[PDB]
């Protein structure tokens, strides 16, 4: 099987760098180097993420869209910035101007053909194509606009592989821009209606999440980047192991989308302990578990606990007991038969695969589909009327070619969107 | 005089390793020996692998090894229909190459995983292209039905209402062994927190030792494979039985091993021991085979039964005056040299049809509806070459059969 | 045939009355009338009743929504070479002109905001697609009014129209005249040019009035065709002659199902004939507790369509 992962704006594609940062190192890909693999299984399932020329250098097979040089140039010319293939940078010297407009009817529009030109080189490669990863932000130009086009384009071209989606909904508390409603209400849009699997990240989730869950005094961006790209290589790659009892991304949908919005669900990761001191190992699973389905820990910004679970795939990947992972699974289901939804005998979709993340004894990417992220959706949909009312930067999209009635349709679906989620929760 | 098997899901791949362990195992024929006489199908390429890759390796021909890279997908019509449809043919193909090169056979042991994606849905047509290719046969097929409170799959009854009515059709005798009740016995019965998958296998691959193996093994009373479908259904539904065996003992803790005749048949009772959650809660048995194995004298197996027919809390069926076909063959049960099964000289392998799972199928049944009732994952069938039909129409299926397992009992 | 309820919200003028809201609707298909009512002896007590239909709108629901439930559904028909009808239904000041005009409580405005201009886009962007490009149709528009009997062209200052019909019994209306749009905008220039035009009598105070029928079609022509590729008719009808067309309306809506004439459904009637057509039905309703007679007049009449479903 295999996938093509899509690095859309400077934000997805910053992540780029860390999702490639990382899983190399889970499949021992040097720069551009080969595979120096402490072991012999980390490459019979690479496939997946890259692609056979010369006999050392796999490249990763992964787009990178964006309408700033600077950011890809950043990107190209830091550390692993030289193993993707000149071809992969589809970039956009223009003004990569921070409206969603600027990226998907105007700017992006021009630059789009020449992407899915190469997202056909990719997939047409070889074997099998399962789906396509996609990083960006819905808070900005070449993130929500120009990637969300992406998406519209390639689900046109192949409705049968699958969409995960990394967005970065834009955090609460402060946000890193100010239309942020405005390029997100119109992404979101977007995707409940194209990607058919999302994982939904929040800044500010990550901060609390590695301010106190690490106790990382100094959480820089490439940290947050690295946590999230950590949740994604537990997901995808992952399951392209082995495994007593190993899914694929579409287990993992066929699994976790009862209802064909697309629906988003919320990553967390398991042992996510500070370095030195708490270096408890209290990891035989139970701990595992007491992770993964506490508030705190999902890198969502609301909060489980406020809202049941539809679905939810804990996919394990380090020895242990199909026992003692079974059976956890179910006392977790009956404490808190109150939040986890009835009309699903078994919400829970276990997973497990054998080798664990590199160091690690024993890790479990949790992804779950509660009807709690309606309390975000309600946010973004919030922000946008408050500011719509009044429109507030409308000029900087309509002015780029844009629609009065392109604003009400996202906001009101996307804002539909939060009222089915309830459906359930009820 | 053969039976082939065809182990499906990975489940029924991975009780199928442990079940072709044991053999071998009590049969002197180490890694390299002879040639299997079953096939392996799956669609999920990594798991078959592991009989690829792990032990076992070279005693099977890469022939009888089916893989489909595709996907598994954990929803019956996918596996039935759509997906599983591709591989069936040349699965078929297997048991048609394999069913020939032999010498007047007599049934394939099918093993699945009730509650699958491969293991529910492919067989259930598997089965379902056999029973037309060799109506003239035994069709017993060896299942582990969803654990009464501790199933996996979130859908799990979709799939388990979906490959009981496509087989029952279909199958002449289908084992029952259930997965969570089978835990118990490793905590009450043996003692030990620590279950690996791989022993539950160790276990069925215990009680299916006891049916097949040593069965079709000369013996002071054999029983061919027809003989318990005959001694076994009374009614051609493909009536499922319960699997049991007796000295389930540790083979570390306690040791009172020399547990006479009379104790392991009155150990086969006590619902705390049946590998299945069936718990005689009312089921009166209509049927047991009884097959013993080791040193046992008739006598004392015509007497220790003597004894149960008149134990009266032991309630057999009205229309069934005896129902007790003893089954006695020679050579001692043979534990794996250092699991944790005790190891004794004589064991009960007993199985029956019981008015219990009148039950266990409710049980099952009932989870269904909460979900249909929904439409929960259903999407995920439809989608896949199913209809509102096989569904509320497979539904209609067990219903008759709450109320046949119900008919053929609690009446006289 | 499929029908719809949209309740709008009190106006500022009823709200300020302190008039009561009767109406709920607790689902996406179910709409309740909490109906006041007192016995001899005068006591008060609520007789709720409840109505059912395929979609259900709320106060909140916006004219994107509501379009989004009923005629959107319908313009594929009209590619596929069929005739659709929609029609708003209900008692005065209910909503339907601002529901297919435009907003305006005067129910005259923002054309863009109505389900004329709503459709007009869908089928631009839908004739604009690949199965459809190779179609070669052109879109055409017309709007025209009936008033006792009579029909009159609101593209054509009101030109008074003449409507024959030939054994065969086909429906012509002469002189109507049909407008080439390539776009959007023409189709708002079309409707706003229409809706100036309507009928009405002295300059109310306030708001609109239907003494009318108000009809804007889209039509969808290569060359003829079935005397046309296809045809959408949007029909913006009188406060709930008109009698007699309201009964016409609804009996031939019902043979639409299966398969006492009026001007309407004359003009109509090749729109209910065919095989290929689909028609749906909105019932607008004014929530306040004054026109609650009204309401279920209008909600009975809505029973009744749908009952052919």
């Amino acid at each position: 099987r295999e996938i093509v992962h899509i690095q859309a704006g400077q934000c997805g594609n910053q992540i780029g760098a860390k999702f490639w940062e990382v899983i190399s190192d889970e499949h021992g890909i040097d720069p551009t180097g080969s595979y120096h693999g402490d072991s012999d299984l980390q490459l019979e399932r690479i496939n997946v993420y890259y692609n056979e020329a010369a006999g050392n250098k796999y490249v990763p097979r992964a787009i990178l869209v964006d309408l700033e040089p600077g950011t890809m140039d950043s990107v190209r010319s830091g550390p692993f910035g030289q193993i993707f293939r000149p071809d992969n940078f589809v970039f956009g010297q223009s003004g990569a101007g921070n409206n969603w407009a600027k990226g998907h009817y105007t700017e992006g529009a021009e630059l789009v053909d020449s992407v899915l030109d190469v997202v056909r080189k990719e997939s047409e490669s070889c074997d099998c194509l399962q789906g396509f990863q996609l990083t960006h932000s819905l808070g900005g130009g070449t993130g929500s606009g120009m990637g969300t086009l992406l998406i519209s384009k390639i689900r046109e071209e192949y409705p049968d592989r699958i969409m995960n989606t990394f967005s970065v909904v834009p955090s609460p508390k402060v946000s890193d821009t100010v239309v942020e409603p405005y390029n997100a209400t119109l992404s979101v849009h977007q995707l409940v209606e194209n990607t058919d699997e999302t994982y939904c990240i929040d800044n500010e989730a990550l901060y609390d999440i590695c301010f106190r869950t690490l106790k990382l005094t100094t959480p820089t961006y490439g940290d947050l980047n690295h946590l999230v790209s950590a949740t994604m290589s537990g997901v995808t790659t992952c399951l392209r192991f082995p495994g007593q009892l190993n899914a694929d991304l579409r287990k993992l949908a066929v699994n976790m989308v009862p209802f064909p919005r697309l629906h988003f669900f919320m990553p967390g990761f398991a042992p996510l302990t500070s370095r030195g001191s708490q270096q408890y190992r209290a990891l035989t699973v139970p701990e595992l578990t007491q992770q993964m389905f506490d508030a705190k820990n999902m890198m969502a910004a609301c909060d489980p606990r406020h809202g049941r679970y539809l679905t939810v795939a804990a996919v394990f990947r380090g020895r242990m007991s199909m026992k003692e992972v079974d059976e956890q699974m179910l006392n977790v289901q009956n404490k808190n038969s109150s939040y986890f939804v009835e009309w699903i005998p078994n919400n829970v979709k276990t997973a497990v695969c054998d080798i664990p993340p590199r160091g690690l004894k024993m890790s479990a990417t949790f992804i779950g589909n509660s009807t709690a992220i309606q309390e975000l959706f309600k946010r973004i949909s919030e922000q946008f009327t408050a500011m719509f009312r009044r429109k507030a930067f409308l000029h900087w999209y309509t002015g780029e070619g844009m629609d009065e009635m392109e604003f009400t349709e996202a906001e009101s679906n996307m804002n539909d969107l939060v009222s089915e989620y309830q459906q359930y929760q009820d | 005089r053969e039976c082939i098997s065809i182990h499906v899901g990975q489940a029924g791949v991975q009780i199928g390793n442990a079940c072709w362990e044991l053999y071998c195992l009590e049969h002197g024929i180490q890694p390299d020996g002879h040639v299997p006489r079953a096939v392996f199908v799956d669609l999920e390429p990594t798991v078959i692998d592991e009989v690829r890759t792990g032990t076992y390796r070279q005693l099977f021909h890469p022939e009888q090894l089916i893989t489909g890279k595709e996907d598994a997908a954990n929803n019956y019509a996918r596996g039935h229909y759509t997906i599983g449809k591709e591989i069936i043919d040349l699965v078929l193909d297997r048991i048609r190459k394999l069913a020939d090169q032999c010498t007047g056979l007599q049934g394939f042991s099918v093993f699945h995983s009730f509650g699958g994606g491969t293991g529910s849905g492919f067989t259930s047509l598997l089965m379902e292209r056999l029973s037309v290719d060799y109506g003239k046969k035994s069709k017993l097929e060896f299942s582990i039905y969803p654990a009464p409170q501790v199933s996996t799959a979130v859908v799990e009854p979709y799939n388990s209402i979906l490959t009981t009515h496509t087989t029952l059709e279909h199958s002449d005798c289908a084992f029952m062994v259930d997965n969570e009740a089978i835990y118990d016995i490793c905590r009450r019965n043996l003692d030990i927190e620590r279950p690996t998958y791989t022993n539950l296998n160790r276990l069925i691959g215990q009680i299916v030792s006891s049916i097949t193996a040593s069965l079709r093994f000369d013996g002071a009373l054999n029983v061919d494979l027809t003989e318990f479908q005959t001694n076994l259904v009374p009614y051609p539904r493909g009536h499922f039985p319960l699997a049991t065996y007796a000295p389930v003992i540790s083979a570390e803790k306690a040791y009172h091993e020399q547990l006479s005749v009379a104790e392991i048949t009155n150990a086969c009772f006590e619902p705390a021991n049946q590998m299945v959650k069936c718990d005689p809660r009312h089921g009166k048995y209509m049927a047991c085979c009884l097959l013993y194995r080791g040193d046992v004298v008739p006598k004392d197996v015509n007497a220790a039964i003597a004894t149960i027919k008149t134990k009266r809390t032991i309630q057999f069926v009205d229309w069934c005056p005896t129902g007790f076909k003893v089954g006695i063959n020679y050579e001692p049960p043979t534990v794996v040299p250092g699991g944790d099964l005790a190891k004794v000289q004589r064991a009960v392998c007993m199985l029956s049809n019981t008015t219990a799972i009148a039950e266990a199928w409710a049980r099952l049944d009932h989870k269904f509806d909460l979900m249909y009732a929904k439409r929960a994952f259903v999407h995920w069938y439809v989608g896949e070459g199913m209809e509102e039909g096989e569904f509320s129409e497979a539904r209609e299926d067990m219903a008759a059969l709450e109320k046949d397992y119900e008919e053929v009992g609690v009446d006289s | 045939i499929t029908v719809c309820v949209r309740k709008r919200p009190i106006s500022r003028k009823e709200v300020n009355r302190k008039e009561i809201d009767v109406i709920s609707v607790p689902r996406k298909d179910m709409l309740i009338v909490h109906e006041p009512r007192s016995k001899v002896d005068l006591t008060k007590f609520l007789e709720n009743h409840k109505f059912r239909f395929d979609y259900a709108f709320n106060d909140t629901c916006d004219n994107a929504m509501v379009y989004k439930y009923t005629a959107k559904p319908l313009v594929k028909t009209i590619f596929e070479g069929g005739m659709a009808t929609c029609f708003a239904y209900g008692q005065t000041g209910s909503g339907k002109t601002h529901t297919m005009g435009g907003e305006f409580n005067g129910k005259v405005q923002d054309c863009k905001n109505g389900i004329y201009a709503m459709a007009a886009k869908d089928v631009f962007v839908t004739l604009n697609m690949p199965r459809y490009r190779a179609m070669n149709l052109v879109v055409s528009a017309s709007f025209f009014e009936i008033y006792s009997g009579k029909v009159f062209d609101l593209l054509s200052d009101k030109q008074k129209l003449r409507v024959l019909e030939d054994g065969k019994q086909q429906v012509q209306v002469v002189g109507l005249t049909e407008k080439v749009v390539d776009g959007v905008e023409e189709v708002l220039k079309l409707i706003q040019h229409g809706n100036a035009a309507r009928t009405s009598g002295q300059t109310s105070a306030n708001s609109n009035s239907s003494r009318s029928h108000a009809v804007f079609q889209i039509v969808l022509r290569p060359q003829g065709s079935t005397k046309i590729h296809g045809k959408f008719s949007f029909i913006d009808l009188a406060g709930n002659e008109i009698n007699k067309s309201l009964l016409a309306l609804k009996e031939c809506i019902r043979a639409l199902g299966k398969q006492r004439v009026s001007k309407l459904t004359q003009v109509l009637r090749d729109s209910f004939i065919g095989e290929k057509s689909k028609t749906c039905m909105i019932a607008m309703i004014s929530p306040g507790l004054s026109s609650c007679e009204h309401t279920l007049n209008t909600l009975r009449y809505a029973d009744r369509v749908k009952e052919l479903v």
